[PDB]
C-alpha cells in the first residue's frame, strides 16, 4: 500500500522541486501522480512542456523532472512545468525520488511483519527524521552509524526495528579450490575464516570451500569477494602452499 | 569475392527492370564478413512469416547485436574501414532480397549517426550512449507507435463485426488478438490466403492458438462468402509521395470487391514508412522472386508430388512468373490510421516534410 | 453560470452570429470569472463544463468543434513565456475578438468568393447555412442575372422556411421532391451545399439527405460545392458509409404496430465521400483538395 505525503506539509509551495510520473499524456497536458509530495495527482500543461519529437518521449512510465508553479492550498490543485527546469535540477530530483522510494521501501517491511497500519508508522516516523534531520533516509543512514535520532521519541515496537536493522544488515556464489601444501595449514585457514566473515561459509569437501557473497544493490558484491580472495592469496604465502581460485 | 552470374528458368518478355536472381548456398567468401549478417540474409532469402513490420526491427537488432561486438582496430579510426563494411552488407541484402522503405530509412538513421558522432572520442563510452539512444529510438516511433494505433482502433470498433482479412502484418494480428482478448465484443474473422506467401494461413493459426470463431477462403472465392459481412481490413507496406498504396499481393483486388459491394476499406501504416521516390505502378520497381514457389501443388508446403508439371529451362517458350509486392490504387481505401491518430490517405507526403 | 443557460439565450432572434460563435463567446465569460491564472483549477473544470454540455446535447454536432478550437487557441497562448497576468488579459479580450471577426469573414466570403454564380448558372441548394444565404443575397445586390431551384428539406418542414426567406429578396424559386432529384439535372447548371460539420477524412457532415445527391452529381459530371465558414472541423472519423456519432437512431426496424404510431425514424443526418467535393469556400483562402486535413494536423502537431 502506497500513500500519505513523504515531507512534512501535506501541499508544496512555490519554486520548490518534485518528480513526476506519468500514465497517460496529451489532452491538456498530465493529471499525473507524484513520487515526491504525496501520491496524490497534480497537473502539468502543455506549454511549458516544450522546450527546444514531443509526443514520443515521455508517454508511459519513464521518469520526468518538474517544478511547482500554482498552490490552492485549501482544496487541492497543484501547477506544475518542465520548461523552467535547467539541466542541473534532473539528476537532483531523480535523487530526491529515489531516495523517497528507499523510505517507502524501509517503511513496508516493518508494516509486513507486525501487522499494523502504514499510515501510523509513517506519522510516528515523520518528525524527528523529516523535519530536524533533513530526509529520512539519511537520518535512518545516520541511525545506523550511531544511534541518536531514534532516542527522540519512545518505540511502540522493538521487534521490527531489530528486523529493520537485520534487512539493512543476494548471495552470489564463489568457490575457492584450496590445495596446500604447507607445514602449518589449518591456523592459516582459520585466520582466513576470521578475516572473510567481518559472509555465509560452509563445507562439504576437504579440499573445496563454498562461499556466497552478500550483496547489498548486485553490484557491490564483486569488490567483496575480490577482497576475500586477496586475503585468501595473502594467507598461504608465508606458510608455503598454493590456493587455486576459478 | 562472392558469386556472379547463372541464373534458374526463362528470363521473359514483360516486366524485366530489378533482381530476381545469387547465394542460396553458400561457396567461397570475403574472409571478414561477421555470420550474423550472413545467417540473416539466409532467413529473409527462404521466410514464410515477416512481413514488411518486424523485418526492420530485426535489422535494427542485427545492428545493435553488431555494434555490441564491434571493436576499435588499434591503427585506424573508428569510422574508416566501417563504412565500406556496411557498403558490402548492404550489398549482400540486396543480392539476397532487395531494401524494403523501412531498410532505408534505418540506414539513413545510422549515417546519420555516424555523421553526429565525429572519431575522437573512446570506444567504451561512445558506443555505450549509441545503442542505449538507439533502444530509445526504437521504444519511441515503433513500439509506442504500434500502442497507439491499436487503441485507436479500439475505440473505432463498434458493436456487432463481422471482418474479412489479409496478411502477415504482425500489427493486425495484435488487433485481433485484442479484440478477442480485452474488448469481449461479437467479433468474427474470415481469413484470406496467397499463392506466395503463407500468411492467412499463419494468421488462422494465431487465432486459434487465442480461440477465435475462425472462416477460412481464398482469393477466388469471394462472391459467395458475403451472402452481415461489413469491415474490411488490409496491411501497408509503405505510401508514396503520390499518396497510392504501395503494398503485398493480394489486397488491390479485395479493396476492389469492397467498393463494389457497398462497405469501404481500412488500412493501417506506420509513421515512419513514407517515401520520397514517385511511382504509379507495380512495373517501377518490384520484387520479384524464383518460380520455386509456385511449385508444390495445394494442401501443404512441404508434400513433393511428381504430377502434371516440374520444368522450367527444358519448356520452349514458356513464361512462369508471379508479383509480390503491388500497387492499390488511391481512392478505393478511405481509412489510415498513422501517428497522428486519424487521416485520409491524400495526405502522402504530410508527414516526410515534418520528419 | 452555465452555458446551457446562455444557449437557451437566442432562439427567436440569431441569424446573424454564427452559433460555434456564440459558443465560443459564452466559454470565454464562464472563464472570465473563477481565475484564469491558475491552470488546475481552470482547464479540468472547463473540460467537465464541455462534456456536461456533450451529454446535455439534443441534435448539435458543431459546438464540440468550436469548443477543441477554443482549448488550442488558449495552448496557443501561453508558449510566449512571458507573464501570466497580460496573457490571461488578451485571452479575455480575444473572446468578443473573436465574435467580431466571424463577421469580417463572413463579409469576406460574400464579396471575394461569390462569382461562381454570373452566367445565370441555375443553382441546386441543399442544407441551410447562414453563409450560402449571405452569399446569395450579397450576390442580388450587384444586379447579377441567376436562377434558384430548391429541393424540398423535411426535418420539421424547413424548406418552406428557406423558401419564405428568399421571397424577401424577391427572387423567382420553384420546389423539387428529392425522389424526382435524378430526373433534373439538365437544366440545373451546379450543386450548392451548407454543412454542419467536415470529416478529418475530408466528407462532408449534414442533414437528410446529401450522399445520395453527391451521387447523382458524380454521376452527371456536374460539380459538388460545399460552402461554410471556416470553424467546422471536428476530430471525427466516419468509417464507413452508414456510420457517425449520432443522438438519433440509425435505421431502427420498429416493431409491428397497427395504429400508425412509429414511423418519422428515417436517417436526418447523413454523410458523404471525400471525392465528389470539387471545391470548398471558406473565409481562410480559396481551399478544397486536403485543406482540412492539413490544417487538423497544423492544430494537432501530429
Amino acid at each position: 500500500t502506497s500513500h500519505c505525503r513523504f515531507y512534512e506539509n501535506k501541499y508544496p509551495e512555490i519554486d520548490d522541486i518534485v518528480m513526476v510520473n506519468v500514465q497517460q499524456i496529451a489532452e491538456m497536458g498530465a493529471y499525473v501522480k507524484l513520487l515526491e509530495y504525496d501520491n496524490i495527482e497534480g497537473m502539468i500543461l502543455l506549454s511549458e512542456l516544450s522546450r527546444r519529437s514531443i509526443q514520443k518521449l515521455i508517454r508511459v512510465g519513464k521518469n520526468d523532472v518538474a517544478v511547482v508553479l500554482r498552490v490552492d492550498k485549501e482544496k487541492g490543485y497543484i501547477d506544475l512545468s518542465k520548461r523552467r527546469v535547467s539541466s542541473e535540477d534532473i539528476i537532483k530530483c531523480e535523487e530526491k525520488y529515489q531516495k523517497s522510494k528507499t523510505v517507502h521501501s524501509i517503511l513496508r517491511y516493518c508494516a509486513e511483519k507486525f501487522q499494523i497500519p502504514l499510515e501510523e508508522l509513517y506519522k510516528t516516523i515523520a518528525w524527528p527524521l523529516s523535519r530536524k534531520f533533513g530526509h529520512a533516509y539519511e537520518a535512518f543512514k545516520l541511525s545506523i552509524i550511531d544511534e541518536t535520532v531514534w532516542e527522540g521519541i519512545e518505540p511502540p515496537s522493538k521487534d521490527v526495528l531489530d528486523e529493520l536493522k537485520n534487512y539493512i544488515s543476494v548471495k552470489i556464489r564463489a568457490d575457492v579450490e584450496v590445495s596446500c601444501f604447507s607445514y602449518e595449514g589449518i591456523d592459516a585457514i582459520k585466520d582466513a575464516l576470521k578475516s572473510a566473515e567481518d559472509v555465509k561459509v560452509k563445507l562439504v569437501a576437504a579440499p573445496l570451500y563454498v562461499l556466497t557473497t552478500q550483496a547489498l544493490d548486485k553490484q557491490k558484491g564483486i569488490e567483496q569477494l575480490e577482497s576475500a580472495i586477496e586475503k585468501i592469496t595473502e594467507v598461504i604465502t608465508k606458510y608455503g602452499g598454493v590456493c587455486n581460485i576459478t | 569475392p562472392g558469386i556472379s552470374s547463372v541464373i534458374p528458368t526463362v528470363l521473359e518478355q514483360s516486366f524485366d527492370n530489378s533482381s530476381l536472381i545469387s547465394v542460396k548456398e553458400l561457396l567461397l567468401n570475403k574472409d571478414l564478413i561477421h555470420p550474423s549478417i550472413l545467417l540473416l540474409t539466409s532467413h529473409l532469402a527462404h521466410y514464410k512469416i515477416v512481413g514488411s513490420i518486424p523485418r526492420c526491427i530485426a535489422m535494427l537488432e542485427v545492428f545493435q547485436i553488431v555494434i555490441k561486438d564491434y571493436q576499435t582496430p588499434k591503427g585506424t579510426t573508428l569510422s574508416r574501414n566501417l563504412t565500406s563494411y556496411l557498403s558490402h552488407q548492404i550489398d549482400l541484402l540486396k543480392k539476397a532480397r532487395p531494401l524494403s522503405v523501412t531498410m532505408g530509412n534505418a540506414i539513413r538513421w545510422l549515417k546519420q549517426e555516424i555523421s553526429l558522432i565525429d572519431p575522437s572520442t573512446p570506444d567504451k563510452a561512445a558506443k555505450k550512449d549509441l545503442c542505449e539512444k538507439i533502444g530509445q529510438f526504437a521504444k519511441e516511433k515503433i513500439e509506442l507507435a504500434d500502442q497507439l494505433i491499436i487503441d485507436n482502433a479500439s475505440t473505432q470498433i463498434e458493436e456487432s463485426t463481422t471482418i474479412v482479412t489479409y496478411g502477415s502484418s504482425k500489427v493486425l494480428t495484435e488487433l485481433l488478438l485484442h479484440n478477442a482478448i480485452s474488448l469481449k465484443k461479437n467479433i468474427k474473422v474470415i481469413v484470406v490466403d496467397s499463392r506466395p506467401l503463407f500468411e492467412g494461413r499463419k494468421m488462422a493459426e494465431t487465432l486459434r492458438n487465442a480461440g477465435v470463431n475462425v472462416m477460412y477462403a481464398l482469393i477466388t472465392s469471394l462472391d459467395t462468402i458475403f451472402n452481415d459481412v461489413d469491415y474490411v481490413f488490409l496491411g501497408a507496406h509503405s505510401i508514396l509521395s503520390n499518396g497510392f498504396l504501395y503494398s503485398r499481393a493480394g489486397t488491390a483486388m479485395l479493396a476492389m470487391s469492397a467498393k463494389r459491394r457497398n462497405i469501404p476499406v481500412l488500412v493501417c501504416c506506420e509513421s515512419l514508412k513514407f517515401s520520397q521516390r514517385v511511382q504509379l505502378d507495380s512495373v517501377t520497381f518490384n520484387e520479384l522472386a524464383d518460380p520455386n514457389d509456385l511449385v508444390n501443388i495445394d494442401y501443404e508446403n512441404p508434400v513433393e508430388r511428381r504430377g502434371n508439371k516440374g520444368a522450367l529451362l527444358n519448356q520452349f517458350i514458356k513464361e512462369r512468373k508471379f508479383e509480390k509486392k503491388k500497387l492499390a490504387m488511391e481512392n478505393k481505401p478511405k481509412g489510415n490510421k498513422i501517428g497522428g491518430k486519424k487521416g485520409s490517405e491524400g495526405e502522402s507526403k504530410d508527414a516526410s516534410n515534418e520528419e | 453560470f452555465n452555458i446551457t443557460e446562455t444557449y437557451l439565450r437566442f432562439l427567436e432572434e440569431d441569424t446573424e452570429m454564427t452559433m460555434p460563435i456564440a459558443a465560443i463567446e459564452a466559454l470565454v465569460t464562464l472563464l472570465r470569472i473563477k481565475t484564469p491564472e491558475t491552470a488546475a483549477e481552470m482547464i479540468n473544470t472547463i473540460k467537465s463544463s464541455t462534456e456536461e454540455l456533450i451529454k446535455s446535447i439534443p441534435n448539435s454536432v458543431s459546438l464540440r468543434a468550436g469548443c477543441d478550437i477554443f482549448m488550442r487557441f488558449v495552448l496557443r497562448n501561453l508558449h510566449l513565456y512571458g507573464d501570466w497576468e497580460n496573457c490571461k488579459q488578451h485571452l479575455i479580450e480575444n473572446g468578443q475578438l473573436f465574435v467580431s471577426r466571424a463577421k469580417k469573414s463572413r463579409n469576406k466570403i460574400a464579396e471575394i468568393g461569390v462569382d461562381f454564380i454570373a452566367d445565370d448558372d441555375i443553382i441546386l441548394v441543399h442544407g441551410y447555412s447562414r453563409a450560402v444565404f449571405s452569399l446569395l443575397n450579397h450576390a442580388a445586390n450587384k444586379f447579377i442575372r441567376f436562377r434558384c431551384v430548391v429541393t424540398e428539406s423535411r426535418p420539421s418542414k424547413q424548406g418552406n422556411q428557406l423558401y419564405t426567406l428568399l421571397e424577401q429578396k424577391g427572387i423567382p424559386v420553384t420546389l423539387i421532391v428529392d425522389s424526382a432529384v435524378g430526373a433534373v439535372i439538365d437544366k440545373v447548371d451546379k450543386v450548392f451545399v451548407g454543412a454542419e460539420g467536415v470529416a478529418e477524412s475530408g466528407g462532408i457532415i449534414n442533414l437528410v439527405g446529401t450522399y445520395s445527391v453527391g451521387v447523382l452529381a458524380h454521376n452527371a459530371r456536374k460539380p459538388f460545392y460545399v460552402v461554410t465558414e471556416s470553424h467546422k472541423f471536428v476530430r471525427m472519423f466516419p468509417l464507413s458509409s452508414d456510420d457517425l456519432p449520432m443522438a438519433g437512431p440509425p435505421l431502427d426496424f420498429t416493431r409491428r404496430t397497427d395504429d400508425l404510431e412509429d414511423a418519422l425514424r428515417g436517417p436526418t443526418i447523413d454523410y458523404t465521400a471525400q471525392e465528389y467535393i470539387t471545391a470548398l469556400i471558406t473565409d481562410l483562402g480559396v481551399l478544397t483538395p486536403s485543406a482540412v486535413s492539413e490544417e487538423l494536423i497544423k492544430m494537432w502537431y501530429d
